[PDB]
């Protein structure tokens, strides 16, 4: 069971946001699209995850485009694929 | 004051040409050009003018103007639409923009204030956007301030608001109309002592020789804050006369000492490097002795500290005047013990000159915690002057900068405290406050801040202050002049910021009152020799003595003026310079191969040599604890030995 | 839970011996632990400039001298400037640090620390000067040590589990055998009394329990020797790629 | 009535390891009192300049000292919240005065009344019983906190100098004066002898000296300022009138003791008091003699001619 949400529209960020929490608490996968159009909210979801407990079957997946609007924090915190 | 000259008359008798058919009309020169003195007094002669001064920043918007009008206009529906005039009848409001030409561009090549005057002339109104209503102007008129577009900081204007506006160039005085007026003056001020009269004519060439060699070396292409504009001559010998209004008497060489004072206090107050400082200073001295062959002596300083009246002071007593008041001042403000130099009684005595002055604004560049804010902090306990600044916080946005700056003007101006602003490079983000900031610097009244139910009760606690002054006024136009005039008379703000250059540009840019309304001091850093200072008179209680150290042949001096044979404490705190001289070369190393550095700044020296003070008295006390323990336990063995 | 290695001793030693608060860039997040462990007894407590009860923790920590660990200071509220300059005022028997909010008291010690978890932060102006920085930066001989440790804990329990217990038996028997000679120091601070002599033969006997180490060390040098020729290939490739 | 000081003084007890506070002398006894810095009150004649006794229990420094009508009870005040009622004779602490919020500036008492007025570093002056020590009254409405106090010889007014720039007169708010640039540093109720001479210079009446380098004589009556004496080089910490009247005697902080004949706006005397800062100053009522407590932790007598 996979919940989709999007990036760029506050509405957005705060499903996402729910979603990611719902996941973690129930051990489901969450996939973002093109997440670079935000950096402080990248910001934010790093740093929220980085001290959290997810049960088994979590996964927080991030779809984006190769460009300098990521901070560091993701890039050293997360398993990287290139396609 | 306006001393009548050919351009003055020249320029008078066409803004009067032009204002009388109240056709728009811009005059354009380099700052400080007398344009805004000279459109001042052309305007006498029209006695229904009432002249209101814009001030226009690089985030200029069309609510700029709007709002002036609201404060300064009411408009009315006619049978013929709806019209918008001053609210004095029978009288013109003239808005006297400074800078036209500062606000940036949008993406497509157009300011959109410039559009928003072309539309107020050429169809003599505007769209009001509360219902979208066609607004007619009755009796406004518009004309502005200008630099030439060749300035880095301002454009070009488009051909179709130019055409509307004639336009003016005013071209600063030149040698002639300087040595004409300033000669005038410089007679007039010589007759508080007259023996000195005799003196005006040597002085004003001097006075100017010196401007001249002054304003074509240090141009804007070394630096962003190179204002060299006639402006500045203006407080030069109003300084020397107030330097010789309480005297009525004095040799001819106190007054060569006031006026290389008051040259050092308005020359190197600026520059960048110690080249440029001795470049000025010897052309100081040079004029000096060129247009007139205790005075002489470098270390020249003035006071209005140790006296009754502004005198010249020597350096010693200073410095034990200067520890009393730091032993009074810990007392009662705050316990922060200080070190003290030689430069920081240079500075302090800048910032009495400034808070002394009317409208003693004033502008610091310097390595951050090299003692501004203290210093800044210092001087205004001792004046009097109250201190006020921003509590900046997360979630400090402009409503938060605008009702902090609401509360401080009411307070300073209504009670006239004196108060002083410590405004710091922290709050430069917001693009409002940079506005607001380049408004009260501009006139000391911004126009917006107190509104509606707000200015009911600044105008009752103005009433109120007014009326324990003992100026009573009836109406709340003349009694928010007499706030302006307090607010004219009381504030002292100071502006603080590192020496990055292009953050200098940009604050030029979106506050230029930062570098037309303040003077601005050059901090830069604690210098080889007042470091050195620092770590010899903050190092006394340490024993730092050893009687056999010899000097080698060669030394890594520096710290400049070393004793030939220098001692041993004095070599210990060379080196505690040098330790904090290697830093600059390792970040500059580092940053020449691409890596990143952080600031190395005095306060780090300051960690740096308590650390040391606390080590070495550590070291030493274990070391003879460790002794005196080795020491009586041999003793205890050899008795029970020998028992 | 400090590492063995000069990098990480500095910067403990920067985290004891200070005068201005401390800034500690801490790429993994060992400093944290470290900072736990090594004021646990005070209740030191952890919040972030982020934290909504970041004044309160702080408030608690001037009052009452509790230390406090800061994380996440990119995003510095600058409210905390006036604690990094040491300017206060006393009345009496009330010493109190001015906040902005108000003035309130504060305990004669208390250690406020700042902590960064992304190295490559360009930290504000008013941290420029105001604090001292601690990297807790990784070289070659602390990556060395901890995947020998790791291949030798994985392969081999045995040796891993005597070497532990050999270099701890080995750091005792120096904790005690300077502590024994510093208590014959404070003895000596022999014929006046039986007392005297009583203690000194049972440190005499102390002096055999470092034969005891005497022959340790022998012991030592044998599972040392095997981990240090079996694993040089790892140790090295393992710095070289990480650093590459 | 003309004691003017001359240029020598001729003795000063130097026994102090701190700087003086406050210099007053004994009404009846030939003797001068002298709080100090180091929690310490010295009391001592003035005619030989030697030290006789001390009066010590206080924990901060002792910042004022005065007498009643003929010494007896002695009332002192110290930073540390306290003031402290003692037995003269017995240089003994009776009673001890609590109750503040902050440190103690200066302290005054009625010479034939039962209370004391105390100025505090919290923005009050706080009125208490003599035998109690009770705060019978508190009188507040500074912005910043006081720096004198002073009472009305008839027990109607309080004359406070404040650190608003303003001085203060208060019913025991009755009206603010405020005619100064920095500080206002001191204060001092008229005698009855300058009523007349006052009205030729130009009440009750009040003389006012303050950090602007400036001395002013003002008027409750009015509000206005009736008189500026000007030339001060530094801070004024201390105006006191002359018994005949005629005369101003005030010193600052610039080693210079200043009698003033206000009579024509002329400064009568400049005396080089100290070598260093006069923090406090007093006249006897009756005997030739003047007293100047300085930041040279020293105490100088001057006789008068
Ligand atoms: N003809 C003149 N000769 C000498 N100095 C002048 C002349 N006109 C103006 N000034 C000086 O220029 C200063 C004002 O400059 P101004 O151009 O009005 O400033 P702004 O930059 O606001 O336009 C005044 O202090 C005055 O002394
Ligand atoms: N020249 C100096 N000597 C000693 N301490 C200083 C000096 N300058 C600044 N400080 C220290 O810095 C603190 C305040 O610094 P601040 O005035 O903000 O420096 P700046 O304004 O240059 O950033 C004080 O606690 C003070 O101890």
């Amino acid at each position: 069971q996979i919940t989709s949400i999007a990036i760029g529209s506050a509405e957005g960020f705060n499903q996402a946001d729910k979603a990611i929490n719902t996941a973690v608490k129930s051990g489901r996968w969450v996939m973002l699209k093109n997440v670079h159009l935000a950096p402080g909210w990248l910001m934010q979801l790093e740093k929220k995850l980085h001290s959290l407990q997810p049960h088994a079957c979590f996964r927080l997946f991030l779809t984006m485009e190769i460009n300098p609007k990521v901070p560091v924090n993701l890039l050293r915190a997360g398993r990287i694929f290139v396609f | 004051v306006v001393v009548p000259t050919l351009d003055t008359v020249r320029h008078e008798a066409l803004l009067y040409t032009w204002l009388a058919e109240h056709k728009p009309l811009v005059l354009c020169g380099p700052p400080g050009s007398g344009k805004t003195m000279t459109l001042f007094s052309a305007l006498r002669a029209l006695p229904d003018m009432e002249v209101v001064g814009l001030n226009f920043s690089s985030a200029t918007t069309p609510e700029l103007l709007l709002k002036t009008f609201d404060h300064y206009c009411e408009y009315r529906r006619t049978p013929n639409g709806v019209v918008l005039a001053p609210v004095q009848l029978g009288k013109w409001l003239v808005l006297f923009c400074d800078e036209i030409n500062l606000p940036d561009m949008d993406k497509y090549g157009t300011q959109r204030v410039i559009s928003f005057i072309r539309q107020m002339v050429e169809h003599g109104g505007f769209y009001r956007t509360s219902d979208q209503t066609w607004v007619k102007l009755e009796r406004i008129q518009f004309v502005g301030a200008c630099n030439p577009p060749t300035d880095p900081g301002r454009k070009p204007l488009s051909h179709r608001f130019l055409r509307h506006v004639p336009v003016v160039y005013v071209d600063y005085p030149g040698p002639a109309s300087l040595t004409q007026i300033y000669g005038t003056f410089n007679r007039a001020m010589l007759r508080l002592i007259p023996s000195l009269r005799t003196y005006a004519e040597p002085l004003t060439a001097a006075m100017v020789e010196f401007y001249t060699m002054s304003q074509e070396r240090f141009t804007q292409d070394t630096q962003p804050h190179y204002i060299y504009s006639p402006r500045e001559m203006t407080r030069w010998v109003r300084g020397i006369f107030e330097a010789l209004r309480p005297l009525e008497t004095l040799p001819v060489e106190g007054l060569i000492r006031i006026w290389a004072h008051e040259a050092l206090r308005l020359f190197q107050d600026r520059l960048v490097e110690d080249e440029e400082r001795r470049w000025t200073d010897e052309n100081i001295d040079t004029v000096a002795l060129k247009h007139f062959p205790k005075a002489m002596s470098r270390p020249i300083l003035y006071s209005n500290w140790l006296s009754k009246d502004y005198i010249p002071v020597d350096q010693e007593e200073l410095r034990d005047y200067v520890k009393a008041r730091l032993k009074v001042f810990y007392e009662e403000e705050l316990d922060v013990p200080l070190v003290l130099f030689n430069e920081v009684l240079d500075h302090v005595l800048r910032i009495d000159r400034i808070f002394r002055q009317p409208q003693g604004h004033l502008l610091l560049i310097g390595v951050s915690g090299a003692g501004k804010t203290t210093l800044s902090r210092f001087v205004a306990w001792m004046n009097g002057l109250s201190v006020y600044q921003i509590k900046v916080h997360r979630k400090y946005t402009g409503e938060d900068f605008d009702e902090d700056l609401r509360t401080v003007l009411r307070r300073s101006g209504c009670k006239n405290e004196k108060i002083a602003f410590i405004m710091d490079e922290s709050n430069v983000l917001d693009s409002g406050f940079l506005e607001r900031m380049n408004t009260l610097l501009a006139n000391g009244e911004v126009p917006g801040l107190f509104e509606g139910d707000e200015y009911a009760t600044l105008m009752t606690q103005c009433k109120e202050g007014a009326q324990k002054e003992g100026l009573m006024l009836d109406s709340h136009e003349e009694l928010y002049k007499w706030f302006t005039s307090q607010v004219i008379r009381n504030l002292h703000v100071v502006f603080t910021m590192n020496p990055s250059s292009e953050g200098l540009k940009d604050r030029a840019a979106t506050s230029p009152a930062l570098f037309n309304r303040c003077v601005l001091n050059w901090f830069g850093d604690w210098s080889t020799e007042a470091l050195y200072q620092v770590g010899k008179e903050f190092t006394s209680k340490m024993d730092l003595e050893k009687p056999n150290y010899i000097v080698p042949d060669y030394m890594p001096v520096v710290y400049d003026k070393l004793p030939q044979p220098p001692s041993h404490r004095e070599a210990i705190v060379n080196s505690c310079v040098f330790v904090h001289q290697t830093l600059h070369q390792a970040n500059a190393r580092l940053a020449k191969r691409g890596g990143r550095t952080m600031a190395i700044t005095p306060r780090h020296y300051l960690d740096f040599i308590n650390h040391y003070a606390n080590l070495f008295h550590e070291k030493r006390s274990e070391l003879e604890e460790q002794q005196m323990h080795l020491n009586v336990g041999l003793r205890k063995i050899k008795e029970t030995v020998d028992q | 839970s400090l590492p063995a290695d000069d990098l990480c001793t500095e910067n403990a030693i920067m985290l004891k011996r200070f005068n201005r608060y401390p800034l500690i860039i801490d790429p993994s997040g060992q400093a944290t632990e470290f900072i736990m462990n090594e004021y646990k007894d005070r209740k030191i407590t952890r919040t972030s400039f982020l934290d909504d009860a970041f004044r309160k923790n702080l408030e608690s920590a001037l009052r009452f001298g509790n230390p406090l660990l800061v994380q996440d200071v990119e995003s510095y509220d600058p409210v905390l400037n006036p604690v990094l300059n040491r300017e206060v005022r006393r009345t009496g028997g009330r010493v109190l640090i001015t906040l902005g909010d108000q003035d309130i008291d504060l305990s004669p010690s208390f250690v406020i620390f700042l902590s960064t978890r992304d190295p490559t932060v360009e930290f504000p102006p008013d941290l420029c000067s105001r604090v001292t920085f601690v990297n807790f930066t990784v070289t070659r001989s602390s990556l060395q040590s901890q995947c020998l440790n790791e291949v030798l804990k994985a392969e081999r329990p045995d040796v891993d589990e005597k070497r532990s217990d050999l270099l701890k038996l080995q750091g005792e028997f120096q904790l005690r055998l300077r502590q024994l000679e510093k208590s014959l120091l404070q003895a000596l601070n022999i014929l006046d009394d039986d007392t005297i002599i009583t203690t000194l033969e049972n440190l005499k006997r102390e002096a055999a329990e470092v034969t005891r180490k005497v022959e340790e060390t022998d012991i030592v040098m044998q599972e040392v020797e095997t981990v240090s020729q079996q694993y040089l290939p790892l140790s090295t490739a393992c710095s070289s790629i990480y650093f590459t | 009535k003309e004691w003017i000081p001359r240029p020598p003084e001729k003795y000063a007890l130097s026994g102090h390891r701190s700087p003086v506070t406050r210099v007053i002398f004994h009404p009846v006894f030939s003797v001068m009192v002298s709080a100090s810095e180091d929690a310490t009150i010295k009391v001592w004649d003035y005619e030989t300049g030697d030290f006789e006794r001390t009066l010590k229990g206080h924990t901060d420094s002792v910042q004022d000292i005065s007498f009643d009508h003929s010494g007896k009870l002695l009332a002192s005040c110290s930073a540390d919240m306290t003031i402290k009622l003692w037995d003269f004779q017995g240089f003994e602490c009776i009673r001890t005065m609590h109750g503040h919020d902050h440190n103690v500036s200066s302290v005054a008492i009625m010479p034939n009344g039962d209370h004391i007025v105390s100025a505090s570093r919290d923005k009050t002056i706080k009125m208490w019983e003599v035998q109690t020590g009770y705060c019978v009254k508190t009188f507040t409405g500074h912005r910043e906190w006081v720096r004198m106090v002073r009472p009305n010889q008839d027990g109607t007014l309080i004359a406070s100098c404040s650190n608003d720039q303003t001085v203060r007169v208060w019913v025991v708010c009755k009206a603010e004066l405020r005619e100064h640039e920095h500080v206002v540093e001191c204060i001092s109720w008229a005698p009855e002898s300058s009523y007349s001479s006052i009205s030729e210079a130009t009440g009750p009446f009040l003389l006012s000296g303050s950090r602007d380098k400036t001395i002013k004589m003002w008027d409750v009556s009015t509000g206005m300022c009736l008189m500026t004496l000007v030339g001060h080089d530094n801070w004024v910490r201390g105006v006191l009138f002359h018994s005949g009247g005629k005369f101003i005697l005030s010193c600052a902080d610039d080693k210079t003791l200043r009698v003033w004949d206000y009579k024509n706006k002329r400064c009568m005397k400049t005396l080089n008091a100290h070598e260093h800062f006069v923090t406090s100053l007093d006249f006897h009522k009756t005997a030739p003699y003047v007293v100047t407590g300085s930041v040279d932790q020293t105490v100088k007598v001057w006789e008068c001619r």
